[PDB]
């Protein structure tokens, strides 16, 4: 069967949390609030101990990263490390060229993308 | 090392430290002391998480009005920090 | 290629092999117990449904689709096999040859007067092609492992077939369902 | 109720135009409440010989009898086209999940 | 690291040290010591040269090589690949399935074979009251009595 | 070592009886209002009454246990699904405890209604008693001092055929009619 | 005692279990708005809302998705540990209103804007917290250079 | 708000927050005690300690 | 392994010796169940651990000898299963396509499976047993006896069935050792 | 559309839950 | 557009004559093929392994005289939580310990109780102060928390429970 | 739309509508070597079951073959 | 177009369905809520009693803990000890004033470490504390 009869009470079981977690001691009378108010306050992982570390195991929020060019608060810090012309990169609101098709009713189109929603685009780049 | 239920007693830590956070003292004081025996019991000599749950410990007492008991506690906090290889820069500020 | 084009054919001479005795990776002999199925006033495709089962190895907890490990079911009396009610007359078998002429249209009883076994060879044949189709060789393979006697009389005596115990749980009887 | 018409609409799946949850007495007097604001005991509710078996369930025209039991202290008799019932005229529509219940 | 010994022997650590692309200068700088200090058993070994291959490489202790590469990967990526390095033992490469999940597959009480259930045979939880069988005196008087009360309704 | 809690606490009731007795066994039936289908539970349904969801993968022991401590006895670390996963167990506490306030601020304020469900329910369902107040329901009062008998529901299972086997109730049971498909 | 039981008496009322069994998107967008309002996404979801008539007005309308139950507010007092002399106004009143998802704001840049502001507050926190410090230390300087010199 | 992002030092790290702590209590002490020149010094060295983070 | 223990002495003689020998152990790491030798390597899905470390592992649910088997309902508690941290490693890939053939778009998406590879080191149990269990009544059997057969077990031959298909009679009267003994 | 995150949500991965090391007394002192 | 030619272009020794020789046709080949798998591997193949995993411990259960629909019923009322895959391998690796699960089934042994609503202790309404000491409440709890240690394996706190509740009088100094 | 090719589970006797009782668990089975398996209960509330090993029932197996042999001798 | 017919077991969940809807409305037609007197266990007067005669009449439930609680008497009996436990109860993280006619030499927990201070949790699987306190000041 689908068709499941059972009370919903249980689609939600509390017998792994009761209030004490969330209140933590409510047995005594004093009504102190411990909530972990978001899953976007996590910290991090941290170790219980010295005795047994974190194992490093990079994600791709880590194993990829390139290396650091000076960007314009460091080279104002210390000028000392503009060594080269290369580093005399333009105000940071330039993003580069222009690397796309901009297509009407459709967003900012990819260069080799599809051109089915291309025609009033076409028309419009020939030119009471 | 020797095995000991650390999870429960963590657990019982960090009831522990609820109780202390809520304001009252004395429960802390016991929960900090069964915590202790345990850690006490299942690590070496000095190691860091003794004399950061003895800090505690001292926290504890001197809440309470055992001022001599958290002093004594302390001490052996700091001794302890002394005789470690490379303490916590957070434990050494955390005890005194 | 890695299968061959030129391959063992019906009119070619050397001939159809025999999976029986034939010796290849995916067949294997030694696991395997007989057993003697009493078709007597038992329906057909039920009793071909359960032999199906032996014969294909799916009756062991260690059944691997690749791999083909059956049991040797004799099934004895196939004479005395029941078809309910009026279906031993209304049930059609079809078949089409490729030729101008394609279409044979034969009652069951018809079939039966040719040859009895011919019938359990159907309804066999049917159910091992109901999981085993796209390939020719789990096909043909299992088939061979159903002995069908049309009476008691059997040469296997020396193999001692297990009687293998079953009854239907299947209250109604049989339907045909062709679309 | 005999001047009214009482619509009702539900879901059909398969072939032959049938409702795959048939009415019962009591969604005749329920729809009698929606509708007209007719408000009656529903056991007076009687249905047809075919549909007694099933309930209602086919699509389409179907009718049921309704029991008005007190008349004859009212002296009710051929101003009405009879004494003791009323015909409910009950037609449902097959729709999709968008407008149906159940 | 199997039973107490780290597989990885040799990380080969190719870097110019005057031309340009820092990253692996950096790394030695920085990520390298705290590497070394952790995994003692490991000889890490540098090849300064003008033009560096950018690779990092491990060397395993069957002989086996295997590479990453970092060009103008940042220090904490190369960091990465080293632990990266010391973690496999580069024995095999098996996908992550059902089927591969025990690598070796062993039975402690015994395999299934077809012939340790066979034998077995359908059975009954009470007694059964056999259909030839003697009947008792009680026996006898109960079911004279219904045969004779089922005639008795009939007739 | 091992753990197996199905609480918080680690309680639970007295898994097995006092020797020699009768056990208590679970409801085999599932659990629904009408007492005519019926059904067993599911495997579904027992696996909601034993304290998971449907599933072998969430709210159970099967989630709020560690796969693994130390050898030592070392617990593990909190991942960010972990973590994540507590503060679903707060959400809803929060929840409820927040329904529950709205409701009691409510009926502090006297919102709560003597009338059983809406208006728009009401009007719909003819279940829900006509609250009137100082007048019958029905007409005016009954006067002080059964639909059944003639309302039939008899459904005849078997539709009775005509008497061909009769010469003469063969044709008095004629029935005249000429069959018409519809245009 | 065959008698009415003497009170002082409280009232209690319930709370509403509501799972949601079908998928919204077989559905109209009215019963949508109400599935929305009951703060139901998806097929297999759960939820908790109170009893007031508003709610169930919704429920109505919604009644042949979600499936129901109910609790009156002593059972869910019991259902989580809560020592009965605790009553739910002042567990409400304690938990942060920080509380993930906070409110149920206008359009998704009103929302943005939202934790935005969240964000800011916390900057603001902590300048303001330096900038008190420096206050009170040019405090302390001015009395001690207006006492040395007098 | 991806781009506004900041975190509290007085979470990120805890010590930070400890010495902070430390100071406050010690310029309380030292305006009991009625010095002036102690109260001064630990509150400039908070100051720095707060804006060297 | 600490022996099972319990409130009776006979079923604590009885049942020790059963418990010696190689062990299994079914494990739920992971949302994924391995069922576990002495000797044997999985690969569970990853866990941040140190390589070379020394694992625990906590759900248990069922154990088993050659001779006893003890099922958890859902798990099981007193069973210490020691395993050993070998490797951590990205397993093959598993290279997913994906392309919309309408539009021209095409998606490359590498699952190389990250895993921690686990070599098991020792089970023990030591259970704690309260008494010993009827099966067709259910009941905690009051006296333990090993001599007899608990649960007898009868053959199914009235002769009041004509069409019950017979096995060798071999088969079908055949009463079965006393284990315990 | 809008998230209620009615059923669980499995958070998201961001720097700040990078793993941070307790800085350490130096050997010597 | 990307065909992701490069990569697959290392592969194209997988093919046999045409497609293998000539570029393109082996990367057509190796696109279809790829795209192919990856959609049977989502959409399809689940089914057809969990098939096998269930035909399996079925007839394994019909050695026994059993089938999967009275199993799984059962399994599920037994609160036992073997998932299918595990039942296959114990059914093939493990026959006993199958069959034992298969008579705890068949038994009339009563299921394990539901899980219990976590309860309010009655010190928890005994008003404190009455008119240094700990809420009663607090200290219930701690003997709860205490035992659940001692009841992990075994351990050098020993198996007393009070002295260990007491245990912080030993960090004191006697004034 | 394709038929479904994937392996059925066998169909199963009838129950009688007494499976509907509670304390009736609706697999029934009783073998030959069913009284061999004992049970015992755990303070967990898990089971504990007590078997006979591979070889012994093994054994079983060829004291009852070779008693079925016995009379008729023993064929290939 | 829809050729072949629904098959029996398909309008059998059908008509489930139907009256699991039915099962809510029930549940919709009850009262907002229920007059109870203080001394009396919590479910006393219940609309179960023809629920409770039918699927409930030997077995076990899934909510038989919780009904244990609710069919034991009040453990709160008078008025007048309920606002006797309510006083002594005290409320942590309030905003405002807390009352100390009583002793000045305790201290809460705040003022001795200040309010950007949580104590140093054991962070561990089964122990998992609320992460970045400076999140949670809206
Ligand atoms: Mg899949």
């Amino acid at each position: 069967r689908y068709r499941l009869f059972h009370p919903r009470r249980e689609a939600i079981p509390m017998h792994m949390c009761p209030a004490k977690t969330i209140f933590p001691l409510i047995n005594s009378n004093n009504l102190l609030v411990k909530t972990r108010n978001s899953w976007e306050d996590f910290t991090g992982r941290k170790e219980f101990d010295e005795d047994h570390p974190l194992p490093v195991v990079g994600s791709r929020l880590n194993g990829r990263t390139t290396q650091h060019k000076w960007n314009h608060w460091d080279q104002y810090l210390n000028p000392q490390i503009t060594q080269s012309i290369k580093d005399l990169t333009p105000t940071p609101e330039y993003v580069g060229m222009r690397c796309g098709h901009n297509m009407i009713k459709m967003g900012w189109m990819k260069i080799g993308g599809s051109w089915k929603y291309s025609r009033g685009y076409n028309d419009r780049r020939r030119v009471r | 090392r020797p095995y000991v239920p650390l999870g429960e007693v963590a657990k019982l830590e960090l009831q522990g430290d609820y109780y202390m956070e809520g304001g009252m003292f004395q429960e802390a004081l016991e929960h900090y002391g069964v915590v202790a025996k345990a850690y006490n019991y299942a690590y070496p000599e000095n190691h860091a998480q003794r004399i950061g749950i003895r800090i505690k410990l001292s926290a504890a007492f001197r809440q309470t009005g055992r001022l001599e008991s958290s002093l004594a506690n302390i001490e052996e906090v700091l001794r302890m920090l002394d005789a470690s290889t490379r303490p916590s820069l957070e434990l050494i500020c955390e005890a005194l | 290629p890695f299968k061959s084009v030129l391959r063992r054919h019906k009119h070619h001479p050397e001939g159809l092999p025999l999976y029986n005795d034939m010796s290849k990776q995916w067949l294997c002999r030694e696991g395997e117990r007989w057993w003697l199925l009493d078709a007597r006033g038992e329906q057909l495709p039920r009793v071909a449904a359960v032999a199906a089962q032996y014969i294909t190895g799916q009756h062991r907890p260690d059944f691997t689709p690749g791999m083909i490990t059956g049991d040797h079911v004799v099934i004895v009396n196939i004479k005395d096999v029941v078809m309910v009610g009026d279906q031993w007359i209304r049930v059609p078998i079809t078949w089409q040859t490729a030729y101008p002429g394609g279409k044979y249209r034969i009652r069951l009883t018809d079939m039966y007067e040719r040859d009895p076994c011919m019938l359990m060879w159907w309804f066999l044949k049917d159910e091992v092609n109901r999981h085993f189709v796209r390939k020719l060789k789990t096909r043909i393979a299992p088939l061979e492992k159903a002995w069908l006697y049309e009476d008691s009389i059997h040469p296997h005596a020396d193999k001692n077939p297990r009687p293998l115990c079953w009854t239907d749980p299947e209250v109604k009887g049989w339907k045909y369902r062709d679309p | 109720v005999n001047t009214g018409y009482l619509l009702f609409g539900r879901q059909s799946w398969g072939q032959g135009f049938l409702i795959n949850c048939p009415l019962r007495k009591r969604d005749v007097a329920q729809k009698l409440w929606e509708q007209y604001k007719v408000r009656i005991d529903p056991r007076l509710i009687e249905f047809r010989e075919k549909d007694r078996r099933t309930g209602i369930q086919e699509l389409g025209h179907n009718w049921c009898w309704l029991y008005l039991p007190g008349a004859e202290e009212l002296g009710i008799n051929r101003e009405v086209y009879d004494n003791k019932r009323v015909k409910v005229r009950i037609h449902v529509r097959k729709m999709n999940s968008m407008f149906a219940l159940y | 690291s199997r039973n107490g010994e780290l597989c990885l022997k040799k990380v080969i650590i190719s870097y110019c040290p005057s031309n340009g692309a820092p990253n692996t200068r950096q790394f030695l700088a920085t990520h390298l010591p705290h590497f070394h200090a952790k995994y003692p058993s490991v000889s890490i070994d540098l090849r300064p040269r003008l033009w560096p291959e950018m690779a990092i490489t491990g060397v395993y202790r069957d002989g086996s090589e295997r590479s990453y590469n970092t060009k103008n990967l940042s220090p904490m990526g190369i960091f990465l690949r080293l632990n990266n390095l010391v973690s496999t033992a580069n024995d095999y490469d098996q996908p992550f399935c059902a089927s591969h999940l025990h690598f070796q597959r062993r039975s402690v009480q015994g395999t299934w074979n077809p012939w340790l259930w066979n034998y077995e045979t359908e059975r009954r939880r009470t007694e059964a009251p056999q259909w030839r069988r003697k009947l008792s005196e009680k026996e006898w008087d109960y079911y004279v009595g219904q045969y004779s009360a089922q005639m008795k309704q009939e007739e | 070592y091992s753990e197996a809690r199905s609480n918080y606490d680690g309680t639970s009731l007295p898994a097995w009886p006092a020797p020699g007795k009768k056990p208590t066994y679970p409801a085999a039936l599932s659990e629904l209002r009408l007492p005519q289908p019926r059904m067993r539970k599911t495997r579904t349904e027992w696996m909601y009454y034993h304290g998971h969801g449907g599933c072998p993968g969430k709210y159970g022991p099967s989630r709020e246990i560690a796969d693994f401590e130390y050898a030592d006895g070392t617990p593990a670390s909190i991942s960010g699904r972990r973590f994540a996963f507590k503060h679903h167990q707060d959400h809803l506490l929060v929840q409820l405890i927040r329904a529950a306030a709205t409701v009691e601020r409510y009926d502090a304020s006297g919102l709560l209604p003597r009338i059983p469900g809406t208006a728009e329910q009401r009007n719909w369902d003819p279940a829900i008693p006509l609250f009137l107040d100082d007048v019958d329901e029905q007409g005016r009062p009954a006067p002080l001092r059964d639909p059944s008998a003639f309302v039939s529901d008899t459904v005849k299972l078997r539709d009775d055929k005509r008497p061909y086997w009769s010469r003469r109730r063969w044709a008095l049971t004629d029935k005249f009619l000429v069959p018409k498909s519809p245009k | 005692a065959a008698a009415i039981a003497p009170g002082p008496y409280r009232r209690v009322g319930n709370i509403f279990i509501v799972h949601c069994d079908d998928h919204p998107f077989k559905h109209s967008w009215e019963v949508n708005r109400m599935l929305r309002e009951l703060r139901l996404e998806f097929k297999g979801q759960t939820t908790i809302v109170p009893d007031i008539p508003q709610v169930r007005k919704r429920i109505w309308r919604v009644r042949h998705i979600v499936k129901v139950d109910v609790l009156d507010l002593d059972e869910a007092k019991a259902l989580i540990g809560v020592p009965e002399h605790i009553s739910f106004t002042d567990l409400a009143s304690q938990l942060p209103p920080s509380f993930g998802r906070v409110k149920a704001v206008p359009s998704p840049v009103i929302r943005s804007k939202m934790n935005f502001m969240k964000l800011r507050r916390m900057r603001l926190r902590d300048v303001l917290h330096r900038d008190a410090l420096e206050l009170r230390l040019l405090e302390l300087k001015r009395s001690a250079m207006k006492n040395a010199e007098q | 708000e991806e781009k506004f992002v900041y975190f509290s030092p007085f979470d990120y790290d805890r010590t930070f927050a400890l010495v902070d702590q430390c100071l406050e209590r010690a310029e309380t002490i030292f305006n009991e005690i009625g010095d002036v020149e102690g109260a001064i010094r630990v509150l400039q060295q908070r100051k720095e300690m707060i804006d060297k983070k | 392994a600490n022996g099972l223990r319990c409130p009776d002495a006979l079923i604590t003689r009885t049942l020790n010796p059963l418990l010696n020998g190689p062990k299994f152990a079914v494990i739920y790491c992971g949302n994924h169940q391995y069922k576990v030798a002495v000797g044997d390597v999985i690969a569970v899905q990853r866990l941040r651990v140190e390589i070379g470390s020394h694992i625990a592992l906590k759900k248990v649910l069922m154990v088993g000898g050659p001779r006893f088997t003890a099922i958890g309902r859902p798990l099981l508690e007193g069973v210490r299963v020691t395993a050993q941290v070998e490797e951590q490693k990205r397993m093959r890939n598993v290279v997913s396509l994906f392309a919309t053939p309408g539009r021209r778009h095409v998606r490359w998406v590498d699952a190389p499976h990250a895993a921690t590879i686990i070599r098991i080191c020792e089970i023990f149990y030591s259970p704690n047993v309260v008494g010993e269990l009827d099966k067709y009544k259910g009941e905690l059997l009051e006296t333990f006896t090993p001599g007899q057969h608990t649960n007898p077990v009868y053959p199914v031959d009235d002769g009041y069935d004509v069409f019950r298909k017979k096995d060798k009679e071999a088969m079908e009267n055949a009463t079965t050792f006393l284990d315990l003994l | 559309v809008t998230r209620l995150y009615t059923s669980y949500y499995t958070g998201v991965l961001y720097p700040n839950q990078l793993v941070q090391p307790k800085q350490r007394l130096p050997a010597d002192v | 557009h990307y065909r992701a030619k490069l990569e697959l272009d290392r592969i194209r020794s997988m093919l046999r004559g045409r497609a293998r020789l000539e570029r393109k046709v082996g990367l057509k080949r190796l696109f279809f093929l790829m795209r192919t798998q990856t959609r049977y591997r989502v959409e399809q193949q689940a089914h057809w392994e969990r098939a096998i995993v269930r035909k399996n411990v079925d007839s394994a259960a019909r050695e026994h005289g059993t089938g999967w629909q009275h199993l799984r019923n059962e399994l599920g009322r037994q609160n036992v939580m073997l998932l299918p895959r595990s039942q296959q391998l114990l059914a093939q690796y493990e026959p006993l310990a199958f069959r034992a699960v298969v008579e705890l089934c068949a038994s009339r042994i009563p299921p394990p109780p539901p899980p219990v609503v976590a309860s309010v202790p009655e010190e928890s309404y005994t008003l404190w102060p009455p008119a240094s000491l700990s809420h009663p409440a607090a200290r219930v709890e701690l003997r709860c928390g205490v035992e659940r240690v001692l009841r992990r394996g075994p351990s050098g706190l020993g198996n007393n429970v009070n002295e260990l509740i007491d245990a912080w009088k030993e960090f004191d100094v006697s004034p | 739309p394709k038929k479904d090719r994937r392996f059925r589970v066998q169909p199963l006797p009838s129950l009688h509508a007494n499976s509907l009782a509670d304390d009736t668990p609706l697999v029934t089975t009783t073998r030959t070597l069913s009284p061999n398996f004992r049970a015992f209960a755990l303070q967990d509330g898990g089971v504990f079951f007590t078997h006979p090993s591979h070889e012994q029932v093994m054994r079983v197996g060829q004291n009852i073959l070779a008693e079925e042999t016995k009379a008729t001798g023993m064929t290939s | 177009e829809l050729l072949h017919p629904l098959p029996v077991r398909a309008r059998k969940m059908e008509w489930l369905k139907r009256d699991a809807v039915e099962e809510n409305e029930e549940i919709l037609r009850r009262p907002y809520y229920t007059i109870k007197s203080y001394a009396l266990p919590p479910a006393v007067g219940r609309q179960e009693s023809i629920h409770n005669s039918n699927n409930i009449r030997g077995g076990m439930h899934s909510s038989h803990s919780l009904d244990l609680i609710m069919r034991q008497p009040r453990r709160v009996k008078t008025p007048e000890q309920l606002r006797a436990l309510r006083d002594r109860l005290r409320f942590i993280g309030v905003t405002g004033p807390m009352p100390q006619a009583t002793s000045v030499s305790t201290k809460s927990y705040t003022d001795t470490y200040g309010s950007r201070l949580r104590p140093r949790y054991p962070e561990s699987w089964d122990t998992v504390p609320p992460h970045q306190p400076s999140r949670e000041l809206l």
